[PDB]
């Protein structure tokens, strides 16, 4: 019952500003967490941009400074501000939701528990020289 | 335009105070256990066979919380295996529906004594005392088990860091998960609160509109006046109280007026001791089961972005101080209880 579609992904060179929205449906900011992998290939799935419960938003190393990320529960959407691009960042990006706790838990997205949960087709991104 | 992280922390405020009222709780209802039990006889006031109950369910509580003083000093560190996180966890939700249904049977207790509405042989006012004691440790340990059950530990979120927690994957599927969450988390306060608060309340109503009406001793002649008797070979029918007595009435059996009686006020303990808990007991009980009744509502009628998250950081102060509410027992039959600050200095003397 729970949708997420990744639109604004296309090819852009290198230095460039994309964005890319998550919009979502089913899902409840109460309920469930929001975050942004990707995947080259021909390498792995990697975390990007996660919205955590202790820190504000988990960037990771790389993306880190570049990448600027928002919820929105009034249209329900996730997004992904990407600032100066780089080609190692060409990949195909998703948007994956998770579902947090009771608050005798602390409202605790399961972001580890399982990544078996609400998906998205992902966008894919292209950063050329 | 909105997210989500938590308050500035209170660095070890919660764990301090976890540990105060353990040290506080352990000793103090190790005492109103004592107390209670110390007497031997067929002299145990009908409301103490409850007052036990409420010391061991608030003790086998506040026992667990040096678990839960590491788990939120570690800020959500859990190193004690599932077990004692899904026993521990089952201990909380045992002792919060025992507290309730134990201080319901306090006051039913206090109705079936103060307004009797059978007949005192019908009354069976022991049994009534002891067929509640028994069924209310088998309700709140029965329904307190979807938290012995589903508790689970572990790390959320990528943190190195243990979480004991609530995991609906046994019985949810991810849409349906946070429903399951909504469900058990109404009924907890349900059956927890909003129908033992009000039979509270509803006992206590019954009981003032029968405490309602006063008894007048006559000063100089001893004749007592009881408004459900009445003084109806006078003029003055039953059911009626003493202010409105024509002020021309006098003493049936000397006759000096309305200006010599003298209204009785009944001291009794029993009766102020059940409310000065319970008024505590809905007080530091009432936000924990506001907020967990909000956000359930929040998820459910969408409050802004701005809500949820606030009573998110707003609640690991209101567990902690409905934990407080099990040390502070001990404290109220100490300024109020006749029989129990009698029964402690017998004790001090003789060593
Ligand atoms: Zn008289």
């Amino acid at each position: 019952q729970v949708q997420l579609v990744e639109s604004g992904g296309g090819s852009v060179q290198s230095g460039g500003s994309l964005t890319l929205s998550c919009a979502a449906s089913g899902s409840t900011y109460s309920s469930h967490c929001m975050g942004w992998f990707r995947q080259a290939p021909g390498k792995e799935r990697e975390g990007v941009a996660l919205m955590t419960r202790s820190r504000g938003t988990s960037y990771a190393d790389s993306v880190k400074g570049r990448f600027t990320i928002s919820q929105d529960n009034t249209k329900n959407i996730l997004y992904l501000q990407m600032n100066s691009l780089k080609p190692e960042d060409t990949a195909m990006y998703y948007c994956a939701a998770v579902p947090r706790a009771g608050i005798e838990s602390g409202a605790y997205c399961k972001w580890n528990m399982k990544d078996s949960g609400s998906w998205g087709q992902g966008t894919q991104v292209t950063v050329s020289s | 335009e909105c997210e989500y992280t938590d308050w500035k922390s209170s660095g070890a405020l919660i764990p301090a105070i976890y540990m105060l009222v353990f040290l506080l709780g352990t000793t103090g209802n190790g005492l109103v256990l004592w107390t209670v039990f110390r007497s031997s006889r067929e002299k145990r006031r009908s409301a103490d066979i409850f007052i036990a109950s409420l010391a061991v369910a608030d003790l086998t509580f506040v026992v667990t919380l040096p678990l839960w003083a590491t788990y939120t000093y570690r800020d959500y560190d859990w190193p004690f295996g599932t077990f004692f996180c899904k026993l521990s966890s089952y201990l909380i939700f045992v002792n919060m529906y025992a507290s309730a249904f134990c201080l319901t049977g306090l006051s039913f207790d206090r109705y079936l004594a103060i307004v009797r509405p059978v007949a005192n042989a019908r009354l069976r006012l022991r049994v009534s005392g002891a067929v509640a004691t028994a069924v209310l440790w088998v309700l709140a340990a029965l329904l307190a088990m979807p938290v012995m059950v589903l508790r689970t530990t572990g790390d959320l979120e990528n943190t190195n860091k243990v979480q004991c927690y609530m995991d609906y994957s046994m019985v949810a599927t991810v849409s349906s998960e946070w429903a399951w969450e909504v469900g058990l988390g109404v009924s907890s306060t349900t059956v927890g609160f909003v129908v033992p608060f009000t039979i509270m309340l509803t006992c206590y109503f019954f009981i003032a509109q029968t405490i309602a009406m006063k008894k007048y001793t006559c000063t100089v002649c001893g004749y007592i006046y009881n408004p459900e008797d009445g003084d109806p070979d006078n003029g003055v029918n039953p059911g009626t109280d003493f202010k409105d007595i024509p002020d021309d009435w006098v003493c049936p059996l000397c006759g000096v007026g309305k200006d010599q009686f003298e209204e009785v006020e009944e001291r009794r303990r029993l009766l102020s001791i059940i409310v000065v808990l319970v008024v505590t007991f809905a007080l530091c009980k009432m936000p924990y089961h506001l907020v967990k009744t909000l956000y359930m509502l929040g998820s459910l009628l969408h409050w802004p972005c701005d809500f949820d998250l606030f009573l998110m950081n707003i609640f690991p102060y209101c567990t902690c101080i409905s934990y407080v509410n099990s040390c502070l027992n001990p404290f109220l039959y100490a300024f109020f209880d006749p029989r129990f600050r009698q029964a402690c200095t017998s004790m001090l003397l003789m060593g």
